[PDB]
RNA sequence: CAUUGGUGAGCAGCGAAGGAUUUGGUGGAUUACUAGCUAAUAGCAAUCUAUUUCAAAGAAUUCAAACUUGGGGGAAUGCCUUGUUGA
């Protein structure tokens, strides 16, 4: 269940999934931390911001959520992680073997309350220590002292005590000392939540046939009780401004709101939240503000404020209703689609099965927004109709997307479930636009498409027919009728010549466009279910039903490549922008990586969840997937952007080094007999020539304001014989000069200066011959053939005049020519540089 | 932001001075507006003069003065990159000081400037007015309080009051 | 043909900001704007990152190992690069203003000078993936009453020195059972204290401050503290210390002011070692390399970077860029150098390769407006508003003739005929084109005939016809040779601002007002083709336009326009925020280019912020030039309405993003762009995309090394081809031996002999194994020699490339070789004896 | 100067052989590209 | 009027050749007076050309 | 006859327990997500201030200091500079 190209990144489009939320104070700032799967975010209260997401996810889903004080305690399995910052500063496994449920902080104690009722108490080793880290006790609660613990909570003042309720009673223990306490009456029905008042000793209970109960633990009774028929009580929360409100929150989604001084009902807000994802799980008034956070199941975190009174006399009678004030949503159910809205990597749009297109940001949550459904009015000025009673458009099974015209007219198609029309969306406004796309044969659309320049529009037929239609007018421009199955997929080539269209009959139709005649047809085995076309290599590629990709030439009309490897139904694919991989995701619970070139599956991931869609990045830096359960996307990164990978084949284990990494490194010398140059840089032949005039040229103009006296030694305060001297007397000893060429070689173009220039130019001219022989060698080597030659040069240019004035002797006589006669064979180079000038010349001109 | 404060002596009006160029007069216990001012440039500090009718703005290089409805009457070319303004409402003379080290007494009655005094000690750090005798004590960078009077050419006494900045 | 990526930021070598040595000394790494180019001073190749910041860089910092680069812009948002793979990590928002950004030496660390505060965060492992938030902090110290200007590490990672606004500077210790060490401010400075040193060894510390002060500081008895032992000042009495470095182990100080000045100096001793002059403006940040020979010295006005060798008294490195100032550029007809006209009157000859200029040419008393070459590469011509058409040898660099008109009238176009005889020039003070003969200076005519100013120039290359064009809206074609001088002239709707022709000369195309491209046929006026350019315009809007980019029409034209060397594509740019890329053929638009994304420039951006727009009007045009430090920064020096200013008159506004001059290379599949940041040169590599030429099942590369290994060279090579891998090309070609290339070469078909004349081009000039490719080349040439005539312009850029090959290398080898062979003659065949 | 500032179009540049080498000729940078010096044989 | 101008000249009316020109302050040499014309597509261009009843709208007025 | 004139009276067509214009307010986005305060290696967030003070360190132009002025003529008295007189 890994890859070696694809590593997870994160899961966006996600923003509580219906565990109740933890609140947290730093200073005067309120944070939120919601759950979503088995990581947490924390948003900033006052702009709802993201600030930090859990860093590594759980094991199992997170079941309960805690914060005080830059602190974060999250309950999974038999598991409690203490993170700051989303980093995991502490984790304690309990020895139960069992789950735990809630958690309770307070002073030294962190209490953990498991689905066996039991609950174990931890306490800081030294009450400096930021969180509890080590076991103190635990307490069990039997069947005969109450049911199973509904919460553990801790009024304020109540030393060593904690207040556990249960279905049935309120129990206190004592946890230094592990008594219980007090227990109290039983209430006739079960206890759903429970909530400590902001007043003293006063806890709400809140139950499942709809009684609000004002608990007082030190009277051990009752002292108000609040009924709220046929509601399931689900939150409880107490207003802390200074008036006496109290907020109930149930599960058919509704928010109902108390004035406990007036004894009335002041407001109710119905359908907050979706009944069926669990109505309002949490709701909580912010610390002596107006303003109370709630959240639901259904992927979503709004806020409500409380305006100030209108009248100025009364006041606390006349209350307004709470208003909207800020919120964070996602999907509610899985996304049936997803694409990218830029290059930039930017944007997502993502469409999903609870019929809502939204826009998702990678960069910034707040930026995710959703595209709005407002109609616009019709040209002609007749009615649109449909009922009046609005509802969102059927779930959206295609999209097309060119940024090419983003901000003059439409520019995404969406094709809807079990409609005969496609759909237009404008992405600069973020709203759907001005026309509705036919298909003019009685079909279903099944395919979209869009033309790179923007001012085209294609739909794909259930019945065969291929309607273009114009992106800025909404006008019905040609109709093709090739196909007489359903047309699977359109695409069109980036210079708006050529069209292709696959469809359920296995054919491949090639047309021209600009010209409106049928370029070829070609017939496959199989039903094509998808097609995603490459615009740059002019390359695409096909699903077919005998589980097999086809990769199709579009110049040549000819299929190239075919991949076979999964055993079940192909749900996705996509290309990589530079044309060289194909992913692709079956219903096998695999996603798998193709290599074009050489046909390979190089990679695979068997995945936990079916995904349904997959698409790349155009920047290649992402991948993202949707799978069946879930209802965010899956960012993936690309290892490839920051490292290599090789092609070999992994369909071996499950499911020629420079072939396989793509590379080929070019030889030091091609063959003997071959001149060569050196592997370095082509201007230190120039430097080592002309290096003095480059000197001459760096120096100053004029001569630097320096001190009085400078301290000899400046540059050392900050042996007999030379290495290179001593290489070249053992080198004359031996007759190999080679360490002695290397060492050339890799000197600076100052220190070649130095070591030829300094050479013994006196009698009996020993160095000077035996270097002379070392660059004769060197030239029988065929290899660094111009630092050989400059060297040389040098050589003539520093003891020209020894040389000069002392030919005729033996040695250097000798030693030159064998020079000439190892240099003289190096004319050919001048014959193939002039017969390359003359023809390449002649050629080129005339 | 940020902004400079400034009470007329009678304290019924309240002059802000933004950094970035939101200059404002108000009556700020009747809660009416007499003037405002976006200029759009970098203000320093403000005064009022002998009223509330008047005021000066210490902007980006030159002084204004304005009236009570906020028209520009004077832009002072002498008084040039003052950080601080003073009054001296039994004199009626307008001080500034600034980036320049030059203390400059203007007349607002006559519109004639007073006094140019050279401090010779870089760009005045701090000025206050002394109510008992109008003598001006200007803080320096090198930690010293300097007394100045606009009819002696070299300050009557100088202070080590700090070691760095005063 | 359509892929291009961004290759190079050329032109400029230093915006502002921290320029920072590599560790092993071989690349210079500088802030251009929003971009970090990277220079290698000992292969002399330069490149810079594809990453732009949203403004103007204000710190960078190279890890140790080489491995990461963090770079933090103004307003302090920061973004982490992997260095070798030169991929973006991530992007980081501090959210105050940063001054400084510094890696450990250990590189586990690094240390970051926001505001007062000293924040220090753990540096992410390059070998991990990217995750959500990779960066860990491990502390924040708040100390400091005010920003903090510098920060220094230990040579061991204990100890960080922090220099801030307020007249100190502190130790701090990154361990808290070591906390005790490291507890001192250290005071007594009478300005900004600029930095704070170590010794080599832990015991002394040097601080200087604005004012010209260095404090030595140890740790000795009056029981045990640190206080200052001796006290040395510079005596710079205007100029005030601008920044400072210093290398330990050499003990070597080095200071730059506000003078342009910048001083050498030994420590503890204070003995002067140098002192020079880098120009007038301020001395903006040194650095010094590892082993401390180099120092970098740059300067934010005039964009200038100097590395400095001072041992030998000898400069490395003397650069000076050019920002918002180019108005033309041209490729050398070899690919090798652009050459630049500048608004400050100089032109500028850049070696691509390596990013520098080689040669500046400062006859012009104005703004050069246009610069050609002729198709001998060796003079250039140049026409400027000052009155006058300069031609320029290059082998000598000598103005070796100048043009006059008989009145001074301010030339604003140029071109030259092919046989390199003439030289035309068209003004907007006049209506008239001015035509001048090159062997003598006179003026042979002025062209009349159009009703307002000519904007734009061409000679065809083949036909020798002159197409001109103006705002009157014709294009008039003259033929100037021969006996007949005929002008035809065209008609277009709207105003011509640019012009080109077609490298055939058949065919001339024109960018007009109305954001069109029209293409006409020369021999026959009819207008051939038309490209409806304007809604591909990205024009950005301006903080201080009151009406929408929508709405605006400054910008919804190409000024520039330029046709491929096989006449099949035309790039165009003009005052907008876009380039754009055409294919003539199809009328269709192939690519578009994002000219800058830096908000610092005004164009960028289609909309803005509107949390910017107040009651009175844009916060961003509110004049805070008054809240500066300095007077030479508070200092308004404008002229009235003024389109541009100029060097001692600095204009209000902020620059525009636009492109004066595309153009195409000759050499490679690359074109540039003369913008405001410099110069862009977007270039396509054939490593990254895969794309098959006639592929099929069969062909794989493992099939293709299969055919090399049963010696079907010619099958291989064509099915390398067929794949088109550079790698597989590249190991089939070198794997076919010496007496194959004949076969080999007269055997290939036809349709892939322009992909082996290319690789064989792009190959060879870096290759090794010349005596190889001239073999290559040789056969190839006389195998198929009349093909590649016949179509010249399918050739033409291969056949460029490979003749680039032969004349900068090999000649240079053979002439080496016979300047030996000579003087061995003389030298052994002359007595030299008494 | 300033009157070409206030109208000139573009922007206003601030108002200012013997034998030598042309690489001498050239700006400090490792490279050259053109080697002969200054003088013609004419020259000369 | 000359306000008349400014606020014309802001709104972006104005173009001094093929160059628009929002700045009230530019200043206008001799020569450049002839240039000196109503941007394209300009309410007022097309206002003053419906007047005269010389309105083309290939041109785009 | 034309009306690319105004003001109206009516059809066909469109058409789901309405439709069409106009407008005030608030929220999100308009750059790329690492939480509040402080005297900051920590503490606070219900603050403390009844340990908040000692010690140590810390004083160059031997005040260098308008790079800051619309043009032409001046300067009684100021101011600046230089010289001088008497202490």
């Amino acid at each position: 269940k890994n890859s070696k190209i694809f590593s997870p990144f994160r899961i966006i489009g996600n923003v509580s999934n219906g565990v109740p939320f933890a609140t947290g104070t730093l200073g005067s700032t309120f944070y939120i931390v919601t759950c979503v799967g088995k990581t947490f975010q924390i948003y900033d209260a006052n702009t709802l911001h993201l600030l930090f997401v859990s860093e590594k996810e759980t094991p199992s889903s997170i079941v309960a959520l805690s914060a005080h004080f830059h602190y974060v305690y999250a309950a999974y399995e038999n598991k409690v992680g203490i993170y700051k910052r989303g980093i995991e500063e502490h984790l304690l496994e309990l020895e139960t073997d069992a789950n735990v449920e809630h958690l309770c902080i307070f002073g030294d104690y962190l209490c953990a309350s498991t689905d066996d009722n039991s609950i174990f108490i931890y306490k800081k080793s030294d009450p400096q220590d930021k969180y509890p880290s080590e076991f103190y006790t635990k307490l069990t609660v039997t069947e005969i002292q109450g049911g199973e613990i509904v919460s553990l909570q801790h009024l304020a003042t109540y030393l060593n005590k904690l207040t556990v309720v249960t279905k049935s009673n309120v129990l206190l223990f004592n946890v230094r000392t592990g008594k219980l306490v007090f227990t109290s009456n039983e209430f006739p029905d079960q206890i759903t939540t429970a909530e400590p008042a902001p007043v003293l000793d006063i806890i709400a209970l809140g139950t499942v046939t709809g009684e609000v109960i004002m608990f007082n633990m030190r009277k051990g009774k009752r002292i108000r009780t609040i009924k709220i028929p046929q509601s399931r009580i689900s939150s409880l929360s107490f207003r802390t401004d200074g008036s006496s409100h109290l907020s109930v929150g149930t599960s058919s989604g509704d928010l109902i709101f108390y004035d406990l001084d007036r004894r009335s009902r002041i407001h109710v807000l119905k359908n907050i939240h979706r009944e069926s994802y669990g109505g309002v799980t949490q709701a909580t008034f912010l610390n002596g503000q107006p303003i109370i956070v709630t959240s639901g199941g259904d992927n979503s975190l709004k806020e409500y404020v409380f305006d100030p009174s209108l009248s100025q006399g009364s006041g606390d009678v006349v209350v307004q209703p709470p208003r909207y004030l800020r919120s964070r949503g996602g999907h509610s159910q899985p996304p049936s689609y997803i694409a990218f809205a830029d290059s930039q990597s930017h944007f997502m749009l993502s469409a999903s099965k609870d019929r809502s297109l939204w826009s998702f940001s990678l960069r910034k949550d707040a930026q995710s927004q959703e595209m709005s459904q407002r109609l616009h009015k019709k040209q002609d000025g007749g009615r649109v109709g449909g009922s009046t009673i609005k509802s969102k458009f059927p779930e959206i099974v295609a999209l097309a997307i060119e940024n090419a015209r983003i901000g003059e007219w439409e520019n995404i198609i969406t094709a809807h479930k079990d409609e005969k029309f496609a759909r237009t969306w404008d992405m600069r406004n973020k709203r759907v636009g001005r026309w509705t796309f036919d298909t003019t044969d009685d079909g279903f659309v099944k395919s979209v498409a869009m033309s790179q320049c923007g001012n085209f529009g294609f739909i794909g037929s259930s019945n065969g027919s291929i309607t273009i239609y114009n992106m800025q007018s909404g006008i019905l421009r040609k109709k093709y009728k090739l196909h007489k199955r359903a047309v699977t997929g359109i695409s069109l080539d980036g210079m708006n010549r050529k069209m292709v269209s696959c469809g359920l009959d296995g054919i491949v139709g090639f047309y021209d466009f600009n010209k409106s005649t049928l370029l070829g047809k070609l017939k496959l085995d199989a039903p094509i279910t998808a097609m995603v076309y490459h615009r740059s290599s002019d390359l695409f590629a096909l699903a077919l039903d005998d589980l097999s990709i086809v990769v199709i030439d579009a110049v040549t009309q000819r299929v190239v490549r075919q991949l076979w490897g999964h055993s079940n139904r192909i749900t996705a694919f996509d290309f990589s922008p530079e044309g060289r991989w194909i992913v692709s995701a079956s219903l096998d619970s695999t996603i798998r990586t193709w290599d074009l070139p050489t046909g390979g599956c190089i990679d695979g991931i068997i995945v936990d969840n079916v995904a349904t869609n997959v698409k790349f990045s155009p920047n290649g830096d992402l991948l993202a997937t949707t799978h069946v359960t879930g209802n965010g996307i899956c960012i993936w990164t690309n290892r490839a952007q920051f490292k290599t990978v090789s092609t070999r084949t992994i369909d071996e284990s499950e499911f020629l080094n420079d072939i396989d990494f793509n590379t080929y490194t070019s030889l030091e010398q091609i063959d003997k007999e071959l001149l060569t140059l050196s592997i370095g840089p082509r201007s230190k032949m120039n430097t080592l020539l002309h290096l003095d005039v480059i000197r001459k040229r760096s120096k100053p103009k004029e001569a630097p304001k320096k001190s009085e006296k400078l301290p000899f030694f400046l540059q050392l305060s900050g042996g007999f014989e030379s290495h290179f001297t001593k290489q070249l007397r053992e080198g004359s000893q031996s007759k190999d000069y080679s360490s002695l060429l290397a060492t050339l070689i890799n000197f600076s173009p100052a220190a070649v200066d130095l070591e030829i220039r300094s050479l013994n130019s006196f009698e009996p001219f020993d160095e000077i011959v035996w270097f002379i022989d070392a660059l004769t060698q060197g030239l029988k080597s065929n290899k660094n053939f111009e630092l050989y030659e400059t060297f040389m040069s040098l050589l003539f240019k520093a003891h020209g005049d020894v040389i000069h004035a002392n030919n005729k002797n033996q040695d250097i006589a000798s030693a030159l020519q064998n020079w000439e006669d190892v240099h003289k064979k190096e004319d050919r180079l001048d014959d193939l540089v002039k017969f390359c000038m003359g023809v390449a010349a002649f050629v080129t001109t005339a | 932001g940020p902004y400079h404060i400034k009470y007329a002596k009678n304290g019924t009006h309240l002059l802000i001075t933004g950094r970035k160029g939101h200059v404002a007069s108000m009556d700020w216990r009747k809660g009416q507006l007499r003037a405002e001012l976006f200029l759009n440039e970098t203000c320093h500090s403000a005064t009022y003069l002998q009223n509330e009718q008047y005021f000066a703005v210490a902007q980006k290089k030159y002084t204004f003065i304005y009236d009570h409805e906020g028209t520009e009457l004077h832009r002072l070319k002498q008084h040039i990159e003052a950080r601080h303004l003073d009054f001296l409402p039994y004199h009626y003379l307008l001080v500034t000081a600034g980036e320049t080290g030059w203390l400059k007494y203007h007349d607002v009655s006559t519109g004639q400037l007073v006094s140019e005094l050279r401090t010779k000690a870089g760009p005045t750090m701090a000025m206050a007015q002394n109510p008992w005798n109008a003598v001006m004590h200007l803080g320096h960078s090198n930690g010293t309080v300097s007394l100045w009077s606009p009819s002696m050419p070299e300050p009557l006494v100088k202070l080590l009051s700090a070691r760095g900045p005063v | 043909k359509s892929d291009f990526k961004f290759s190079n930021l050329l032109g400029t070598v230093y915006r502002q900001g921290n320029i920072t040595f590599s560790d092993d000394g071989k690349q210079l790494l500088s802030p251009v704007g929003n971009r970090v180019s990277v220079f290698d001073l000992i292969n002399n190749k330069s490149f810079t990152f594809e990453y732009e910041h949203r403004k103007n860089i204000a710190a960078i910092d190279l890890n140790k190992q080489g491995t990461l680069l963090i770079s933090i812009d103004e307003d302090g948002r920061a973004i982490l690069v992997n260095f070798k793979a030169r991929n973006v990590l991530h992007h980081f928002n501090f959210k105050e203003k940063c001054s400084a950004v510094k890696f450990s030496p250990d590189g586990r660390l690094f240390a970051l000078a926001s505001g007062r505060f000293l924040q220090i965060w753990k540096t992410p492992d390059v070998n991990k993936d990217r995750q959500f938030a990779p960066f860990v902090r491990h502390r924040v110290h708040a100390g400091h009453f005010q920003d903090i200007t510098s920060l220094t590490w230990s040579q061991d990672s204990r100890f960080i020195l922090t220099t801030s606004k307020d007249l100190s500077a502190k130790i701090w210790s990154v361990d808290s059972e070591e906390k005790n060490l490291a507890a001192t401010t250290f005071n007594g400075h009478r300005d900004y204290v600029m930095g704070a040193f170590f010794s080599h060894d832990q015991e002394k510390i040097y601080t200087v401050s604005k004012d010209g002060a260095v404090f030595v500081w140890e740790f000795t008895k009056r029981k045990y503290s640190w206080r200052i032992t001796k006290k040395h000042f510079f005596y710079a009495n205007q100029a005030k210390v601008k920044c400072v470095t210093f290398h330990p182990a050499t003990r070597l100080l080095a200071v730059g002011f506000t003078s342009g000045e910048f001083r050498l100096y030994d420590l503890p001793d204070f003995t002067l070692i140098q002192q020079l002059s880098m120009g007038q403006n301020p001395v903006n940040t040194v650095s010094v390399n590892q082993t401390g020979e180099w120092l970098a010295f740059g300067s934010s006005k005039l964009g200038q970077l100097l590395v400095y060798e001072w041992q030998s008294e000898s400069y490395i490195l003397k650069q000076q860029g050019h920002f918002d100032s180019t108005n033309s550029l041209a490729y050398s007809p070899d690919g090798s150098r652009v050459v630049t006209a500048s608004e400050d009157g100089k032109i500028k000859v850049w070696d691509i390769t390596s990013g520098f200029c080689l040669a500046t040419f400062e006859e012009h008393t104005s703004s050069v407006t246009a610069v050609q070459f002729a198709k001998r590469g060796q003079v250039m011509f140049s026409s400027s508003l000052d009155g006058t058409v300069r031609a320029w040898d290059l082998i000598r660099y000598r103005n070796f003739r100048t043009f006059t008109g008989t009145e001074r009238i301010q030339f604003n176009c140029l071109a030259v005929d092919p046989s390199g005889e003439v030289v035309c020039a068209g003004s907007l003070d006049n209506f008239d084109i001015h035509v001048w003969s090159v062997q003598t200076g006179q003026l042979l005519d002025a062209l009349s005939g159009h009703e307002g100013p000519v904007s734009c120039l061409s000679f065809s290359q083949e036909n020798s016809v002159l197409a001109s064009a103006s705002w009157d809206k014709t294009i008039r074609i003259w033929s100037i040779f021969g006996r007949s001088q005929q002008v035809e002239p065209i008609e277009v709707y709207s105003d011509v601002l640019a012009l080109s022709m077609r490298p055939d000369g058949k065919e001339v195309a024109v960018s007009t007002l109305k954001g069109q491209i029209s293409i006409f046929n020369i021999e026959d006026a009819k207008q051939v083709g038309n490209i409806d350019c304007r809604k591909d315009i990205i024009s950005g809007r301006f903080n201080q336009d009151r009406f929408t980019a929508k709405n605006s029409e400054r910008s919804k034209f190409f000024t520039t326009i330029h046709y491929s060397f096989d006449g099949m594509a035309i790039v165009a740019g003009g005052n907008n925020n876009s380039i754009c890329l055409y294919d003539v053929p199809n009328e269709v638009l192939l690519k578009r280019f994002i000219v800058s994304r830096n908000m610092a420039l005004n164009g960028t951006l289609e909309f803005l912020n509107s949390k910017k727009m107040t009651e009175a009007g844009s916060l961003d045009l509110i004049d805070d030039a008054g809240e500066n430090s300095d007077l030479e920064d508070r200092i308004d020096n404008s002229l009235p309405g003024s389109q541009r200013g100029g060097d001692l008159s600095t204009r209000k506004m902020r620059p525009e993003v636009r492109v004066t001059s595309v153009q195409f290379s000759p050499t490679a599949n690359a074109f540039a762009a003369a913008s405001t940041e410099g110069l862009l040169i977007y270039s396509t590599n054939d490593t990254i995309l895969f794309d098959p030429f006639d592929l099929d099942v069969d062909v794989t590369p493992h099939s293709t090394v299969e055919a090399l290994r049963e010696k079907q060279f010619l099958n291989a090579l064509v099915m390398a081809f067929r794949l088109n891998e550079e790698y597989l090309i590249n190991k089939v070609y070198e794997a076919i031996p010496i007496k194959e290339i004949p076969l080999v070469a007269s055997n290939i078909p036809a349709i892939y002999l322009p992909r082996i004349l290319k690789f064989i081009g792009d190959f060879a000039i870096e290759s090794q194994h010349i005596e190889f490719n001239l073999i290559w080349i040789k056969a190839l040439l006389s195998a198929s020699g009349g093909y590649i005539n016949e179509h010249k312009y399918l050739f033409s850029t291969a056949m460029r490339s490979i003749q680039r090959f032969i004349v900068r290398v090999a000649k240079e080898v053979v002439n080496t070789t016979t300047d030996n062979k000579y003087t061995y003659r003389f030298l052994v065949s002359t007595d030299g004896s008494m | 100067y300033k009157l070409d500032v206030l109208s000139s179009v573009h922007f206003v540049p601030k108002p200012a052989r013997v034998e030598t080498p042309t690489i001498s000729m050239e700006d400090a940078q490792p490279l050259y590209m053109s080697n002969a010096s200054s003088l013609a044989p004419q020259e000369i | 009027t000359i306000q008349d101008a400014v606020k014309f000249i802001e709104q972006g009316h104005v173009r001094v050749g093929p160059n628009l020109i929002n700045d009230p302050a530019y200043l206008v040499t001799r020569n450049m007076e002839d240039y000196v014309t109503w941007v394209d597509n300009s309410k007022i261009k097309k206002t003053l050309l419906r007047y005269r009843n010389q309105i083309d709208d290939f041109d785009f007025s």
